[PDB]
């Protein structure tokens, strides 16, 4: 496994691939700005990726087409400014969630029908269930709820004081198997709708996020086994992160908090090692990626405006070899 | 809107592991060999291998072992593939019929997870009990094995080490232990651990885990009585056994690393090991228990991927690298030192990284001359399709209408005189050497054509016209005998022995002994129909007991015995064209019959000659003329000529009969010819002209290597000074100090590079570099005629032969990089123009670059290369330098580059293919259209205008599609995906042409040496194909019970989708070996209305393109 790419392309004919995700998720290339016609919040791309799906601060979702920029439409969602969006993989659904004017979250059929399915009133957060996006995961302070989807009605309840946490930015999800949910800490059985365990509380304000493995769990800094328990990784750099996975999972993009700072960072999802940090020099609100690992979405202002990156290319500053 | 078709030109070579065992039955010893899809059974004997059954898989292998479990007959055989099928094979065999049977099968990919970056481990442990998988980081997979298990179940083991390096089953442990390598930030580690099937969980092992060599790479399991785990680094081999440890860092481990073992002893008292640049070493476990470990050198090899004790110190040499061997281990040392000397060699082709296609022997059919091999195994292969004649003589005859050589000296045993015969007449020549001139012979007649001439017993000669038969004394050379049919009437056919004759005359047929003087009449017959054919030719010594005769109404091919006339067996044939031709030879001991049609079929079967019976009747089809059989020998071997519009050659391999090609235009007549001025020769005539030469060797390819002894990068022809140009690298220890001589020491005239453009960097003296070099090579002898090396750490990256601009000197051009191994990218390149004078190399231009050029293409009169992620165009001065006009930068890495007109497409390192475009009014690029999709390139091509073909690191290949109508500009700029099909070779090298004499057509190179086509189809013949594709694998029956639509279903590690737009063609091939009523079944009611011969017409059409 040699350092120099071009030694090591010669042996690929011949005869690893962390060397080259190293190289390529070390540079990230701004092309484009997406401002709206009138002097943002969330960002994310739709179900084929051919839009951008941006909200506000005043409760409105708007649209643009990647290729051109323009805006194709314009809708208004809620009283309060949008927090988060999440489209169906079927591109046929759409998640938002505002601030404070209840219905705090909302379920809404895409632009065909495009019409409000239903409604999640007392939830800030919400999140599709992973492998079969037929139920629905929204989060009320400390209290889980699961909701399915055609009926809208809600299927059960997960909250025990006895092992509460207490954290600030608590978000409850689903495992890729849609057989377990961590909330505030705690690892709960959906079927047996018991708790399984509770996990030490290192941090004040992180709940934490599953691996695509189904075999580890992210809280703030600490990799957790899903059944020994035990502590198998400390990776510090993690600490006060909102992290995300490519589509492959090969790849995490961490975001530092205290919304955002001015910098992200990209890791090896393998071995946890540090591939590169991005300091933008503005301060970040929301980011995503394409499943195709092409465009970077981010949020950031000077004025709210959402700057799009091409991922392998490099900035100009590192092109003119000063 | 895309139709494709993709077909096997040349199998791969490659081994990729192979394996012994008891597998055909518990008696006889068998070696199994893996090839990238196929595998190979072989029986070990004392003469060497021998192939026994050759099967294909809906997959390629990545583990073959073989067990025997408890109450079995024999052993039995587990494979799993790549996309994670498993299964265990049985071997039935009752008579001449062998067929792999399937005991149990199943796929056991995990729902969730990506595949370890390391690979596939594979492994059984001794009791039988269990298959252990490492297929992905962090877990361990079982597959139970009671007789139960016939699906194949597996279950995971949470395995909280991730990045293990080589995992076994131990030996004597009172549970399923196995002992493994992990590798910590504190460096790696061995640790044991049990397996129970009940807890489906882990236990303690047996000892305490314990650090090794941080570059220990291999564990192997010794068997009792001493048991234990040996495991061998870089530096040193240790000995693991609880309390027992032992250690040794013997210092010629040192020089290269070890790669390959092998068990001698099944007490593990001798093992066998490998390394990387060919040396073998042996392993010793001294008793009195488990004393010492020694370490002793035994010789050379090839370089080794798998390692195969056969018997009685025969030692197969499996190699990915270079050609395989069969090597012979002995005891006393050679005269040089060694202990080893080749037995046989194998070719291997693999791998390709470079080829071109040329036309060397006959312009307008092509050649390959790749760039294959490795390190030392580098080497040059010319591969010819089909045979070839070399001529000798050329004569203006126009309307011969028969041939026959003939030694008029009764002395001289080879041929003087060659008998030509024309429309109602006949002619004769002598050979003084070379001259060739009319000669007249008291005996023959010239105003009559001649059905047969030549040497008969007796010292006599014979002619055979339409009129009599005339029998001519040797030494006074006076007529001696004729004969003539009673009623004066004509003779229609003709055939003659060296002592017997049978001619016809319309339906009766006369027997004739030929006797000193006498032309003996012996029997008589009348037959049912008109005679069309005859044939007596001895299969043993010579005097045939059977006639074989081919008939006029009734079309049949019937046996008779001499002198009876009676009738023997008789086959029916289907049509009213009547045979024109019959023959019977001997093919390697085996009999067999050919009788050729009047429409360029071919009917062959197989002869009892004591009972003269016709079995397994077989059609095959040469060209639209009708076929005119006749024999020669060719290094004391029998062989048949076909003459046709397609004339081709007859021969048997491995007892099936093969069907080579004839690298001519089209042959009407021929006979073999032995002359003072022509040896061993052939005499050909068309209908316009008379040839001489000589043949070939009896191949339908032929491979020509040429040891380099260094490794090859790339290669282009340059026609206008009869050369090769072919770049290389060597490597050499930092005292640079070579290894050995390599073609790159050993040219004519070598050079060096004085460029001081360069004007940092630390050598560790011993470390390896890198030494590349412009090689330039003849096209007859392939000898090294100039060896230009470039600077120190600058690798030879791009080459491209072409003239530029308006200069009509011809160049040869190179693209370089600065590769220096503590950087992460080079930086620094360069652009360097050549011209190979009369004998010497001349340096012309250079162009200094900040990057690599890893592609560049002559593109209408430009330059058009590639650096790190820049496209650049260039122009040719006048002034004989290079001025860059137009660039791009929107691309990671710009690695492959392809030119139609004015089109250029490009290939990236992730992002899969842009489509460029030159407008001359701007002086610029024009990005007309990409494909989005995160594709891992290696090769491309552009068929067309308007589609395009490429091959990713995911064994795939699939066609973007321009559409050219465009709704809106952003529907434009979509490469729409339409092609995807999952092939299993990773392509090194795309170019258009084809290994056929007289639509589209490119080859393309692979790893394991595969050489594959890929043409284009239309509409009417994709939907017909992809019918009969479904239909055989509702009949085909695969080994493993594997779906054929599973298997070439595109699969990455993102999509996974059914292959559309291509056509499988080693599948549709194999319509015309299976059986006769299957077609029927295959053939049944399936519109588009044709069946069951129509499609023989299509597909035999189909094995011609290749």
């Amino acid at each position: 496994a040699p350092i120099n790419f071009t030694s090591r392309l010669n042996r690929r004919a011949s005869f690893g691939g962390c060397f080259d995700r190293h190289l390529i998720f070390s540079r990230f290339r701004p092309i484009s700005v997406f401002r709206e016609a009138n002097e943002f919040t969330c960002c994310a791309f739709s179900a084929r990726e051919r839009f951008l799906m941006l909200g506000t601060c005043t409760g409105q979702l708007k649209l643009y087409n990647v290729f051109s920029g323009q805006e194709e439409a314009s809708y208004n969602c809620h009283n309060s400014a949008i927090t988060h969006l999440e489209p169906s993989r079927d591109g046929s659904l759409l998640l938002t969630s505002a601030t404070w004017s209840q219905p705090l979250s909302a379920l809404w059929g895409m632009k065909s029908v495009f019409d409000m399915k239903h409604s999640f009133t007392e939830d800030h957060y919400v999140e599709f269930s992973k492998h079969s996006q037929d139920r629905v995961i929204g989060t009320k302070g400390d209290i889980a709820h699961i909701y399915d989807i055609q009926t809208g009605n809600k299927l059960l309840t997960l909250f025990n004081p006895d092992l509460a946490n207490n954290y600030k930015r608590n978000c409850a999800t689903f495992n890729p198997t849609d057989d377990l949910v961590l909330n505030d800490g705690v690892l709960w059985d959906v079927r047996s709708a018991q708790a399984i365990h509770k996990f030490d509380k290192f941090n004040m304000n992180i709940s934490g996020v599953f691996h695509p493995n189904g075999l580890e769990v992210i809280i703030n800094t600490e990799i957790w086994d899903l059944r020994t328990f035990h502590l198998l990784h400390t990776v510090p750099a993690l600490d006060q992160c909102r992290v995300v996975f490519n589509h492959t999972g090969t790849v995490m993009y961490g975001a530092m908090l205290q919304p955002f700072g001015s910098s992200f960072r990209t890791f090896n999802a393998t071995d946890y090692k540090p591939i590169a940090t991005i300091d933008v020099k503005r301060n970040i609100f929301d980011l995503c990626t394409d499943t195709k690992d092409c465009y970077l979405a981010v949020i950031e202002n000077q004025d709210t405006v959402c700057r799009l990156y091409e991922v392998g290319r490099q900035r100009l500053a590192e092109e003119l070899a000063l | 809107m895309s139709y494709n078709y993709v077909v096997t030109a040349q199998k791969p070579t490659a081994v990729n592991g192979c394996v012994t065992g008891h597998f055909t039955s518990a008696e006889d010893l068998n070696l199994l060999i893996a090839k990238n899809t196929r595998l190979e059974i072989y029986v070990v004997t004392a003469e060497g291998l021998r192939p026994v059954k050759e099967v294909g898989m809906y997959g390629k292998i990545a583990v073959m072992e073989l067990f025997r479990p408890k109450g079995e007959s024999k052993d039995l055989l587990f494979i799993l593939t790549a996309k994670y099928n498993a299964c265990i094979l049985e071997y039935k065999q009752s008579g001449e019929s062998i067929d792999i049977i399937t005991r149990a099968h199943g796929n056991v990919q995990d729902r969730i997870g990506r595949p370890s970056e390391t690979g596939i481990i594979g492994i059984i442990d001794p009791e039988c009990r269990m298959i252990g998988l490492r297929l992905y980081d962090g877990l361990f997979k079982v597959i139970p094995l009671d007789r139960d298990n016939k699906e194949l179940k597996a279950f995971n083991i949470r395995l909280e080490e991730l990045h293990v390096i080589d995992v076994k089953f131990l030996y004597g442990c009172q549970a399923p232990t196995i002992c493994f390598v992990y590798q910590d930030p504190q460096g790696r580690h061995v640790k044991t651990y049990e397996v129970s099937l009940r807890e489906k969980e882990f236990n303690k092992g047996p000892w305490k885990q314990e650090n090794v060599e941080a570059e220990a790479s291999m564990v192997i399991a010794v068997p009792e009585p001493f048991g234990g785990a040996i495991i061998i680094g870089q530096e040193s081999i240790t000995y693991h056994n609880g309390d027992k440890y032992l250690a040794i860092a013997p210092p010629i481990i040192k020089q290269s690393t070890i790669v390959c073992h092998n068990r001698v002893d099944p007490n593990g008292s001798r093992y066998l090991l490998g390394d990387m640049e060919g040396r073998l070493f042996m392993l010793l476990l001294e008793k009195e228990t488990l004393k010492d470990l020694r370490v002793e050198l035994l010789g050379e090899t090839s370089i080794a991927e798998c390692l195969t004790y056969l018997d009685n110190g025969v030692v197969f040499v499996g190699s990915r690298l270079g050609d395989s061997q069969l090597v012979k281990l002995n005891v006393d040392s050679n005269e040089q030192g060694s202990y080893v000397v080749a037995m046989e060699t194998f070719t291997n082709l693999g791998p390709i990284v470079d080829m071109c296609v040329v036309d060397l022997e006959r312009q307008g059919q092509g050649q390959l001359v790749t760039c294959s091999g490795a390190f030392k195994e580098g080497s040059l292969r010319i591969i010819r399709n089909g045979i070839g004649i070399h001529e000798h003589a050329s004569i203006d005859l126009p309307g011969i209408k028969g041939l026959w050589p003939l030694r008029s000296d009764p002395n001289r045993e080879t041929d003087d005189t060659l008998v030509l015969s024309f429309v109602g007449q006949t002619r004769v020549l002598m050979l003084n050497g070379e001259e060739v001139e009319e000669t007249e012979l008291m005996g023959f007649v010239d105003d009559q054509q001649t059905f047969f001439c030549g040497n008969v017993a007796h010292q006599q000669l014979i002619q055979i016209t339409s009129a009599s038969v005339r029998l001519v004394s040797q030494e006074p050379k006076a007529l001696v005998s004729e004969w003539k049919e009673p009623q004066a009437k004509n003779i229609s056919v003709a055939s003659c022995n060296s002592s017997q004759v049978v001619v016809a005359v319309g339906r009766a047929l006369y027997y004739l002994q030929i006797h000193p003087q006498e032309l003996r009449q012996i029997s008589h017959t009348e037959m049912e129909h008109e005679v069309a054919c005859l044939d007596i030719t001895p299969l043993g010594d010579g005097l045939s007991p059977l006639c074989a005769i081919g008939l006029w109404t009734d079309i049949s091919a019937r046996i008779l015995k001499l002198p009876s006339f009676e009738l023997l067996h008789k086959e029916m044939l289907g049509g009213e064209i009547i045979p024109r031709s019959i023959l019977m030879t001997t093919f390697e001991s085996s009999h067999y019959l050919l009788c050729a049609l009047g429409d360029g079929a071919l009917f062959y079967f197989g002869l009892n000659i004591e009972t003269g019976l016709l079995s397994d009747r077989k059609k095959v089809t040469l060209g639209t003329q009708p076929t005119v059989l006749r024999t020669f020998r060719s290094l004391s071997t029998t062989n048949v000529f076909a003459c046709s519009d397609r004339p081709t050659v007859i021969y048997s391999s491995n007892h099936k009969l093969v069907f080579s090609n004839v690298n001519l235009k089209e042959v009407n007549y021929m006979c073999p010819l032995n002359s003072d001025g022509y040896p061993d020769s052939l005499a050909l005539a068309n209908n316009s002209t008379l040839t001489i030469g000589t043949i070939d060797e009896i191949q339908k390819l032929h491979i020509r290597t040429v040891p380099l002894y260094e490794s090859p990068r790339k290669i282009c022809y340059q026609e206008v000074s009869q050369c090769f140009g072919v770049l290389s690298s060597r490597i050499e220890v930092q005292d640079t100090t070579a290894l050995r001589p390599s073609a790159s020491t050993q040219a004519l005239s070598s050079s060096v590079s004085s460029s001081k453009l360069f004007s940092p960097h630390e050598t560790s003296f011993g470390e390896e570099v890198e030494v590349h070099n412009l090689l330039i090579i003849d096209q007859h002898t392939f000898e090294v005629l100039h060896a230009h090396q470039f600077l120190q750490n600058e690798y030879a990256l791009s080459l491209v032969s072409c003239k530029l601009g308006k200069d009509p000197n011809t160049y040869f051009i190179v693209g370089t990089a600065m590769v220096y191994p503590e950087e992460a990218e080079p930086k620094q390149g360069r652009i360097v123009v050549f011209q190979y004078s009369d004998g010497k190399l001349q340096t012309v231009a250079e162009k200094e670059v900040k990057g690599a050029v890893y592609s560049m293409v002559e593109f209408n009169g430009k330059l058009l290369a590639s650096i790190n992620s820049t496209v650049r165009l260039y122009e040719w001065t006048t002034e004989k330098e290079l001025r860059t006009e137009c660039n791009h930068y929107n691309n990671i890495m710009a690695l492959y580059l392809k030119t139609k007109g004015d089109f250029i497409l490009v290939g990236d390192l992730m992002r899969s293919v842009l489509l460029l475009a030159y407008k001359p009014m701007e002086g610029n690029f024009e990005e007309i259209a990409r494909d989005f999709n995160p594709n891992w390139m290696s090769a491309v091509e552009i068929l067309d205008d308007d589609n395009f073909l490429g091959a990713e690191n995911a064994f795939n290949l699939f066609v973007c599609q321009k559409d050219s109508a465009a709704t809106t500009d952003e529907e434009r700029q979509h490469l729409q995906e339409v092609g995807l099909f999952h092939l299993g070779e990773f392509v090194n090298v795309f170019c258009h042409g084809s290994l056929v004499m007289q639509q589209g057509s490119v080859l393309f190179g692979t790893v394991n040496g595969m050489i594959g086509l890929v043409t284009s189809l239309s509409e009417s013949w994709y939907n017909l194909l992809l019918d009969m594709q479904n239909r055989l694998n509702k009949v085909i029956k695969s080994v493993g019970k594997i779906e054929h639509s599973f298997w070439r279903s595109f699969h990455t590690e993102r999509k996974t989708e059914p292959a559309t737009g291509f056509i499988d063609g080693d599948l549709i091939e194999s319509f015309l070996d299976i059986s006769r009523p299957k077609m029927q079944e295959v053939v049944a009611n399936l519109q588009y209305e044709a069946t069951a011969d129509d499609l023989i017409k299509v597909v035999e059409e189909l094995t011609r393109i290749h």
